[PDB]
């Protein structure tokens, strides 16, 4: 049990360790965005709808 | 006295057939006692037998789980008392939760339709 | 417990069955010991008819007249024991109760983390191993051929030898463990 | 242990000129497997 | 729990202080191989006292169908260290 | 009786080998089978899906719609709209029969 | 994030303390020490925070849409213009949830603020909250499962015959 | 186990009657199956309806909670009638 | 979609074409890729449907269960291998690559842009199922369970198709957003009435209401793991998101033609609740509770409140996890024992500390927790029917009362008491066995955390 | 480079081979569906001079 | 503001973390059951800010901390309504705990398994503090019901013991019975008021609320042991005593009270609610108080004690005054909690020996145990200005000067004379008379862990009711002019009681004849409703689900029907067909008939 119990919290938090301070890194450094009107000429591109900045990466680069 | 009941049953001391006994009921308790020594030690003997690494394989409760599952159908006989017990059981609150799911549904349909019900602050409906 | 029941209770079994669950179902209902006591040589002043009854039929109707007796006066919660079934700890210590093949199947690290214990258990199972061929052999020449058997076992017989049917009573848990 | 296999008892019910017997089937005799008849 | 686990001469001694406070048994007569029959020829009720005399001393239940079969100090010593599993 | 093999026995494969994961019982080919459906299992499946799920944006439009009521119930109180009509589509565009 | 035209609180009214016993209250002590224990840093990391995202400051747009023909004006049979007019009226149903939901928070926080005495200054409240009910109970109520323009318009037209009949 | 020593039909006859007895681990004599009413019961004998409260509770089980010992036939209803369910012990009144 | 379908179905060299020490960990590790890659399909930032071609279409009822499919895959593949631990190298690929077929063509049935495409590919499931129950099932009884689940299930879906070429020569078009969208209102008349139970006769069979439920427990017992688990957690629902799809053709018969189905859900639920309080089988006892769980939700697509079809989804995705959790540890206490009664084994908390810690969880998610999705999908069906009738509050409190009842009643039996002491066989719990009730369980909790995913095609 | 090395590890090739076969497939099928481009109605606008199409 | 509300989420927050703690490698390092007292310490000594400010300015707070998930219309945003009943129970349960922990520190150090005890009741007191800062009713319902799986896994500690399995589903299948009764006011609520939370559900007031309301009076039941669901509360005493002390007695017994007195403003308007739970609160009283005064088991008295103190609670909660009700709660914890804890001393002072006929003199044996149980008992009776009175006789007051039933009256002052005979029970049997226990004196209550959570408790009860009642303020009508007959008619009762419970327990002193009457029958075997409903309900419950739902449809009917009839029909189809003789005159007889029908069928057609 214990050696489960281990594992699971090893390879669980080998991830789990360097994603949550990833999220907490780009929270601080990066940080969403405030809403603003649309500007006059320019319509927006399918990325800048959204207000994580995470969300905004895979949805410029991925979708 | 205390009278017996199906749920709180008359105790082996307190009952009567304990103390009129005969010698063909001791004889079975007798009998009784030697088949439960022929069973208690051939589960003893596979109990403290070393060999053995499996577990019990009770025959009994495979006879008991052979017959709660798989003898029951093989068993039936279609008599009229468990046809129309069976029918009841089966048919009878169909029918009488229908009655009352129509009952109440086209009373609520009706009072909706009427304008009687009023439905004041029901958004998820 | 230790013992085994027999076909029948005997006449003496089932009086001094009756005369455990009167004492006890006394001082169920008499609480302090003075009236325990005083009530209990009551319970003698009550036996003392019971002692020269020849005839045993009039002794079965005496003891189903005490028995509706006890019946009638008996306590809707008796006396119970901590350790007594029906009790306040009848098998409360199952949390220990883990039997002795559940330590075969320990990691080496966990064996290695108990050295002489598992070497001594070694030495258990050896003479489990070099007892059970002479164990099993006696049963079967101790059986008797007739359609009568009793419940109780034998003992060793042979010298040097262990008991037959020892391991199950030898490796039960403890009832107070810690 | 291991799972079920048909035994002796099972393959032979397969094993008659036909599978479900009645009162006019139960003469069938099982056909020889060359198709010759003595 | 609190209370100490129980030697075999402190049980010993525990029994014997309970069987010397009877008021039909000799203390000089009294020893732990004498049998309660033909030993200190005692009666059938006696013997189930005693066992209620272990059953408020100990604080634990002898069943019945050893408690008919227990007849001398020696292996009522031996039962009830059996039942509460002492190494001595 | 027919010819038949016996009913074989469940050996104690802790018995075998003490590191046994329940994976195939060579050893190294269970352990390393451990390791391959942890990381790729436990790590970059739960982890990385549930980095990905909390990060899909506005999922069935809620943020969105979030904001376009907040932004339709300002727009409603400023010009003195009442706040939710009783008919959704128009009755002049609409054709009673 | 707070605007009060769609969340107006009315401002806090607190009374002065003015303590009349000369022992003094342990509360306002207790929240002077933890002001300058716990908040003092933990306003600094906010303004670190807000420093560096006034650094690396993006901007993102609310998304407009376009109004289509509606199913009003849109053909049966032609499945386009249904289609659009079908996803017009299912963002118009998801905004007009979140529009029952801004009432209800309204609602909600007016009540808490209002207190054991809410009646009084709850009336305009629930005024506005039995209209909105009384709006949506006419709009998608017993719409099914399958919600859609054309079962919210069957809604809407036997409702206008049931007001053309009763007029 | 075979379709011998597993359960089927009904005692018509004495010789299968003993037959099922030898079957059960039971005796001979004390062998009342349950009555031939179509209820799919067949062969199984029917013990007296005591639950697991009212047998000793000081001898020792080969099957501990249920009170039960190898090869005793099991009753029908003994997930009715186990100690954690409803008990038919004797009542004081 | 097909970058979910075509690499599943490039799974089948992966197995067919490795080593066979390594066909287990290479296809385990891919097919968590597969899930992995099937977590794109939460890309909805709006209500239009996704729909990647005009072969398949993603709708976000689908999609929790497409991501319930894709993560049953290597569940599956986990607890095949002890069970395969004897048998050879050919069958155990051929169980394989049946598992991964009818993961395939789940992926493709839950992806349906078309009814007709959704019946070849509903009635494509009825072959590997059977190849593994009937074949790798370790009783007699299997050749009897694989013909009663194979004629069930057909003499429900014949009348389906019968149905499907009618409405399809009646109107055009059988594509599911088409026939949303272009459709009329049906008539009250008889030749519908007979339409309405063709067409809905055979999801009436795949999820067990009384009458028809008797296939399950049968093909639960007489199964295999990864079949058992298959057949509770995602192939009796696909005839359930048929269920939700076909009665948008035909919503205005069914507040007339329900309330037979909502009347045999519920005493079938409470008749099957009944049922498990008297269970010797451990796995039929789960069997049963999942005739139970989808008798509610039989009720629930019979009704037409979208409140009804979230507590739906939710119970669908909660029932799946936590019957295969159930299911898991049936083959667990299998697995240890080489039987499944219940009575035979009690008291293994004692030698099992964290095997009863997810015995705990998922028979205390059985029993429904507040927080999971199991007592928030009875709980919205609940304000559902108490919308449709205000007196049926009583049969459902009845069956949550006699679900805690089996629920504690198969803990209390198999997990807590005395030490049944006459096994040595109980090895301790494996790491695959700990990790994939844990991986079961964790999308669980993860799910009770974020439920914004879960909540079906309508709200 | 070992030959048996190689035998037992051109296996792992095939699902991503099969991922990247099925994004290439899906984006072939995106070319198909054209036939509505930059004409709904609720995103009919003036294309921008650095793009030919809307979306790709 | 901001301090007011992360102080709450600080005691959530310390709470949250020895199960942090637990599941990580820091258990086999750290001293956790000192851990988790302090803890728990430090909790309430944050839980005493909020009590402080809300005793200073009188804010109640609506606290939504997490939107979780958006249905429809519903939203279901994690929130904690923070009030006169959230602020006063989470201190009094977190004071209450800190005894507890310090207790079970002491008390459980035999069990190895410590650790999983001390994190079950942690996990405990995060649902029963969840139930108690519950504004939406989603956690309300997590509360409802986490305590309940929490009191299963905390009664069924002693996996072994078969009767505590027993007691174990009783507790089960009693808490689920309440959880049908919320299941059917929430869903009520949630569709004819399209919410769940405090702020939108006290605007119901103005409808007919009555089938809700009769849901929490199911729910309350449910919770609060009453008679149609008590027997789960006098079987609870078979676990341990630190789990009967905080779970069954303080904490988990009064949340059926708390759901109605955080459900004030709808249960005043509705009249016929207000009767049915005064009248079934005093039949729980009665019940509860006749029980207990000849029973046996200590944990079993003090059981029925808070059973018969939870009926008078639901006295007061339908005679509507709901805020003495929870005084009532915030006042009877202490004590109660401190003669469990008590009882619990006596238990592994005299090992395990639960019955009142073999244990005695406890106050020349152990007169620090003795001491804390004459001012627990004497708080339960109700001597003046102690933490009981300053309920209790405000209770007394408010039943003699309210429109309660006649009978409610007179069932209610015969109950509480039955609380000071039941109270002269364990002072009688426990610290009075010559001594009854097995003759090895081993006596250990030397230990600061054992001397310090009873100190404080006592101290609890000695300065805590008076400073409820007068830091609370004043948030019902209390009326003082009655008349003098029936002012202190409370003592008057009190001692009538003590009085007439030592005129009857001196008489079995006396050498005399002890009758085996029925009234002794009825009070010593717990009224027969276990006996009666625990037989008859499950012996036709399993036995209409064997001989009708699985024997009888399952198995063989619905088989007979659907697949085996037509599989019958098939086979005797089958073997009416192919059943030819295999002449070719028959089968060119029978080409014929069939040539014939051709000729026929074109001749019609
Ligand atoms: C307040 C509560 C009220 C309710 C309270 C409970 C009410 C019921 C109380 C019932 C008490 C019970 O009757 C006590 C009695 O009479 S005990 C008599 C025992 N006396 C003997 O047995 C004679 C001596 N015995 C021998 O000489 C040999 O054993 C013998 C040769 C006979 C063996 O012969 P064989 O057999 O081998």
């Amino acid at each position: 049990d214990a050696r489960f119990l281990r594992l699971m919290k090893f390879y669980l938090m080998l991830t789990g360790i360097p994603v949550i301070i990833g999220i907490t890194l780009v929270n601080i450094f990066i940080g969403e965005a405030e809403l603003a009107e649309i500007p006059e000429g320019y319509i927006p591109e399918h990325w800048e709808y959204y207000k994580h900045p995470i969300s905004r990466w895979i949805a410029r680069n991925f979708y | 006295k205390y009278k017996p009941a199906p749920l709180a049953t008359l105790p082996s001391t307190l009952d009567p057939a304990e103390y009129d006994v005969s010698p063909e009921t001791r004889r079975a308790q007798v009998e009784r006692l030697s088949i439960r020594a022929r069973l208690k030690r051939e589960y003893l003997l596979q109990y403290n037998d070393p060999k053995r690494v499996s577990h019990i394989e009770d025959p009994a409760l495979i006879r008991w789980t052979y017959a709660r599952s798989a003898n029951i159908y093989p068993n039936f006989r279609p008599t009229p008392k468990n046809s129309l017990l069976g029918a009841v059981a089966g048919f009878g609150p169909l029918i009488f939760w229908y009655y009352v799911f129509k009952t109440d549904r086209d009373r609520k349909e009706r009072l909706i339709q009427e304008g009687k019900l009023d439905r004041k602050f029901n958004i998820s409906y | 417990a230790f013992c085994a029941p027999p076909a029948y209770l005997t006449h003496q079994q089932k009086v001094l069955r009756l005369y455990k669950r009167a004492l006890r179902h006394l001082e169920s209902w008499c609480i302090h010991r003075d009236k325990y006591r005083y009530f209990a040589c009551l319970m003698r002043a009550r036996f003392e008819e019971h002692k020269n009854e020849k005839d045993m039929m009039r002794a079965t109707q005496l003891l189903r007249e005490a028995e509706e007796e006890f019946w009638q006066n008996q306590h809707p919660q008796p006396y119970i024991f901590p350790d007594s079934p029906g009790g306040t700890s009848f098998e409360r210590y199952e949390c220990y109760k883990v039997p002795e093949w559940c330590l075969d199947y320990w990691h080496p690290s966990e064996k290695a983390m108990y050295p002489d214990y598992f070497s001594k258990r070694e030495q258990w199972k050896k003479l489990r191993m070099e007892s059970w061929d002479r164990e099993v052999k006696q049963l079967q020449e101790e059986t008797s051929p007739d359609g009568i058997m009793t419940e109780a076992l034998p003992p060793a017989r042979r010298e040097g030898d262990l008991p037959p049917l020892w391991w199950h009573i030898v490796t039960r848990p403890r009832e107070r463990p810690t | 242990a291991r799972q079920w296999q048909p035994d002796i008892e099972w393959a032979e019910q397969f094993s008659g000129a036909v599978m479900y017997p009645s009162k006019e089937t139960a003469h069938w005799k099982p056909p020889p497997w060359n198709d010759v008849d003595i | 729990s609190d209370a100490p686990p129980l030697t075999l001469d402190g049980i010993k001694d525990r029994v014997l202080y309970v069987l010397k406070l009877y008021d039909k048994i000799d203390p000089e007569k009294l020893s732990v191989n004498s049998h309660f029959m033909k030993d200190l020829g005692l009666d059938s009720l006696d013997q189930v006292e005693i066992i209620m005399a272990m059953e408020d001393e100990f604080g634990f239940e002898i069943p019945d169908i050893d408690a008919e079969k227990l007849m001398c100090p020696q292996e009522i010593v031996d039962y009830i260290a059996d039942k509460k599993d002492v190494y001595e | 009786q027919w010819q038949e093999d016996p009913e074989p026995e469940d050996e104690n494969v802790y018995a075998k080998n003490p590191d046994f994961h329940g994976y195939d019982s060579d050893p190294v080919v269970d352990v390393w089978n451990m390791r391959a459906v942890f990381f790729f299992g436990f790590s970059i499946v739960l982890v990385f899906g549930t980095t990905f799920v909390a990060y899909v944006p506005d999922y069935r439009m809620q943020e969105w719609a979030r904001r376009e009521a907040e932004r339709l119930v300002k727009y409603r109180e400023v010009n003195g709209l009442p706040i939710m009509e009783s008919n959704y589509f128009d009755p002049s565009k609409i054709q009673l029969p | 994030s707070w605007d009060k035209d769609v969340y107006p609180e009315p401002p806090s009214r607190t009374p002065a303390p003015s303590p009349q016993t000369s022992l003094p209250n342990p509360i306002t002590y207790l929240t002077k020490a933890y002001d300058l224990v716990v908040d003092w840093p933990v306003t600094l990391v906010r303004e670190f925070i807000e420093r560096q995202h006034a650094k690396n400051r993006t901007y993102y747009y609310h998304r407009q849409y376009r109004r289509v023909p509606d199913i009003t004006e849109c053909k049966e049979g032609d499945v386009l213009c249904i289609y659009e007019a079908e996803m017009q009226w299912r963002r118009d149903f998801k905004v007009d949830q979140e529009i029952m939901n801004i009432i209800q928070e309204r609602l909600k926080a007016c009540q808490q603020r209002e207190g054991e005495n809410y009646q009084q200054n709850c009336a305009k409240e629930l005024e506005q909250f039995t209209k909105v009910t009384k709006a949506y109970q006419d709009r998608y109520l017993d719409l099914g499962a399958y919600y859609s323009a054309r079962k919210c318009l069957a809604k809407q037209k036997q409702r206008m015959l049931e007001e053309r009949k009763a007029a | 186990m075979t379709k011998d020593m597993l359960p089927g039909s009904y005692p018509r006859t004495p010789e299968e009657r003993a037959a099922a007895a030898k079957k059960y681990n039971m005796r001979v004599e004390d062998y009342e199956p349950y009555p031939d009413d179509g209820m799919g019961y067949g062969d199984y004998p029917m013990l007296p309806n005591r639950s697991q409260h009212e047998r000793d509770p000081w001898y020792q089980w080969d099957h501990s909670e249920l009170r039960m010992n190898w090869g005793e036939p099991i009753h029908w209803d003994l997930d009715m009638y186990i100690r954690n369910r409803v008990d038919t012990s004797p009542t004081p009144v | 979609m097909l970058k979910i379908i075509l690499p599943s179905l490039m799974l089948l060299p992966l197995t067919w074409l490795s080593s066979p020490k390594k066909t287990w960990t290479n296809v385990t590790s891919y097919s968590f890729l597969i899930s992995l890659t099937s977590l794109t399909l939460l890309w909805q930032t709006d209500e239009n449907y996704k729909n990647f071609s005009n072969m398949f279409s993603s709708d976000p009822l689908s999609t929790p269960l497409i991501i319930l499919t894709a993560w049953l895959l290597p569940l599956m593949l986990m607890a095949s291998q002890n069970h395969l631990k004897k048998d050879n190298n050919v069958l155990q690929k051929l169980y394989i690559s049946m598992l991964i077929s009818l993961q395939i063509l789940l992926i493709m049935t839950f992806s349906a842009t078309e009814l007709i495409m959704f019946y070849i590919l509903f009635e494509a499931t009825l072959i590997p199922t059977l190849i593994i129950i009937t074949r790798w099932g370790n009783q007699t009884e299997r050749l009897n369970a694989g013909i009663y689940f194979l004629f069930y299930t057909l003499i429900g879906s014949i009348p389906l198709l019968i149905a499907l070429i009618l409405i399809q020569n009646h109107v055009g078009t059988l594509n599911l957003m088409i026939l949303s969208f272009t459709t009329h209102t049906l008539d009250a008349s008889w030749s519908n009435n007979l339409l309405w139970l063709a067409c809905m006769m055979a999801f009436l069979i795949k999820m067990p209401l009384y009458g028809v439920h008797l296939w399950l427990p049968k093909a639960h017992v007489e199964a295999p793991i990864a079949g058992s688990m298959i057949l509770a957690a995602i192939l009796l629902k696909l005839g359930s998101y048929g269920m939700i799809r076909i009665s948008i053709i035909l919503d205005p018969l069914t507040k007339y033609m329900a309330y037979p189905f909502i009347l045999l859900s519920l005493w079938g639920m409470i008749m099957t609740s009944s049922i498990c309080l008297r269970q010797t089988d451990l796995k039929s006892l789960i069997a049963y509770s999942s005739v139970s769980h989808m008798a509610l939700v039989i009720a629930s697509i019979m009704i037409q409140t979208p409140w009804s079809f979230m507590g739906a989804t939710m119970l669908m995705i909660a029932h799946g996890l936590t019957s295969s959790l159930l299911f898991c540890l049936a083959n667990s206490n299998y697995e240890r024992i080489h039987s499944r009664t219940m009575i035979m084994a009690r008291g293994l908390q004692m030698v099992f500390p964290l095997m009863a810690t997810w015995w705990l969880m998922a028979s205390l998610a059985n029993l429904a927790l507040p927080p999971s999705i199991n007592l928030m999908g009875e709980l919205f069906i609940t304000m559902s029917l108490f919308s449709w009738s205000n007196f049926t509050i009583i049969l459902m409190g009845i069956n949550i009362i006699i679900t805690g009842m089996y629920s504690m009643y198969m803990i209390i039996t198999t997990q807590r008491g005395k030490l049944t002491n006459h096994m040595i066989n109980l090895q301790p719990s494996h790491t695959r066995e700990l990790t994939l009730m844990a991986l079961h369980m964790i999308p669980l909790i993860l799910l009770t955390t974020s439920p914004k995913l879960i909540t079906g095609l309508t709200m | 480079t070992l030959f048996q090395l190689l035998r037992e590890h051109w296996v792992h090739i095939l699902v991503p081979a099969g991922f990247v076969f099925g994004c290439y497939l899906d984006r072939k099928d995106d070319e198909k569906l054209t036939a509505f481009r930059n004409k709904s109605m609720l995103f009919q606008r003036e294309l921008r001079p650095n793009e030919e199409v809307t979306w790709k | 503001m901001n301090i007011f509300t992360t102080s709450i989420l600080l005691i959530f927050i310390l709470l949250l973390s020895p199960i942090l703690i637990s599941m990580s490698n820091l258990i086999k390092h750290i001293n956790f059951p000192l851990y988790t007292t302090t803890s728990i310490k430090f909790s309430f000594i944050i839980s005493l800010l909020p009590l402080l400010m809300f005793f200073h300015n009188n804010m109640e707070y609506m606290i939504t901390t997490w939107h979780w998930v958006t249905m429809n219309s519903m939203e279901l945003k994690m929130s904690f309504k923070t009030d006169f009943f959230s602020i006063l129970f989470t201190s009094v349960a977190l004071f209450v705990t800190w005894s507890i922990m310090q207790f079970s520190s002491w008390y459980m150090h035999s069990d190895p398994n410590i650790n999983r005890f001390i994190k079950y009741l942690t996990l405990f007191l995060i649902t029963m503090l969840i139930l108690t800062s519950a504004n939406n009713m989603f956690q309300l319902f997590i509360g409802w019901e986490g305590v309940g799986i929490m009191s299963f896994l905390l009664i069924g500690w002693w996996y072994g013991r078969t009767d505590a399995n027993t007691a174990a589903l009783q507790a089960i299948l009693y808490n689920r019975i309440g959880d049908i009764g919320f299941i059917l006011a929430m869903v009520w609520f949630s569709l004819n008021m399209n919410s769940w939370e405090l702020q939108q559900i006290m605007f119901s007031n103005n409808n007919d609320n009555l089938i809700p309301l009769m849901g929490l009076l199911i729910a309350a039941t449910g919770k609060s042991a009453q008679f149609g669901l008590h027997p789960w509360l006098p079987s609870a005493m078979e676990g341990p005593t630190p789990v009967s002390a905080l779970l069954h007695s303080s904490t988990m017994v009064v949340a059926g009270i708390f759901l109605l007195v955080r459900f004030h403003p709808l249960t005043t308007n509705n009249n016929f609610i207000l009767t049915t739970m005064l009248c079934l609160g005093a039949l729980t009283t009665l019940f509860t108080a006749i029980c207990a005064l000849t029973q046996n088991d200590i944990k079993k008295i003090i059981a029925f004690s808070t059973s018969s103190q939870l009926g008078l609670m639901m006295v007061t909660l339908g005679m509507n005054q709901p805020h003495l009700a929870f005084l009532h709660i915030c006042t009877h914890a202490f004590f109660k909690a401190m003669l469990f804890m008590c009882s619990g001393s006596i238990i592994h002072s005299l090992a395990d020996e639960q019955d009142i006929r073999k244990m005695g003199n406890i106050t020349k044996i152990m007169p620090f145990t003795s001491s804390c149980l004459v001012i627990g008992s004497l708080a339960l009776t109700g001597m003046p200005f102690l933490t009981g009175f300053y309920s209790k006789d405000l209770i007394i007051e408010a039943i003699n000067t309210c429109n309660t039933n006649a009978w409610a009256l007179l069932i209610t002052l015969i109950a509480t004379s039955m609380t000071a005979m039941y109270s002269m029970r364990i002072i009688y049997f426990v610290t009075m008379t010559k001594p009854r226990f097995p003759p090895l004196i081993s006596i250990n209550e030397n230990d600061p862990d054992l001397m310090n959570p009873i100190k404080r408790l006592a101290f609890g009860s000695i300065f805590a009711g008076f400073v409820i009642s007068y830091n609370i303020p004043p948030t019902s009508i209390p009326v003082l002019t009655m008349p003098w007959f029936l002012k202190t008619t409370a003592l008057i009762i009190s001692v009538l009681g003590f009085l007439i419970a030592l005129e009857l327990n001196n008489l079995t002193m006396k050498l005399s004849m002890n009758k085996a009457n029925p009234y002794s029958s009825f009070s010593t075997l717990l009224g027969f409703f276990p006996s009666i409903i625990h037989r008859i309900t499950p012996m036709k419950s399993l036995n209409l689900s064997l001989k009708t739902s699985l024997t009888l449809l399952d198995l063989i009917w619905l088989e007979k029907t659907i697949p085996k009839s037509t599989s019958t029909l098939h086979t005797n189809m089958t073997t009416l067909t192919t059943n030819q003789k295999g002449l070719i005159k028959l089968y060119f007889m029978s080409f014929l008939i069939n040539i014939i029908l051709i000729i026929i069928l074109y001749s019609i057609n």
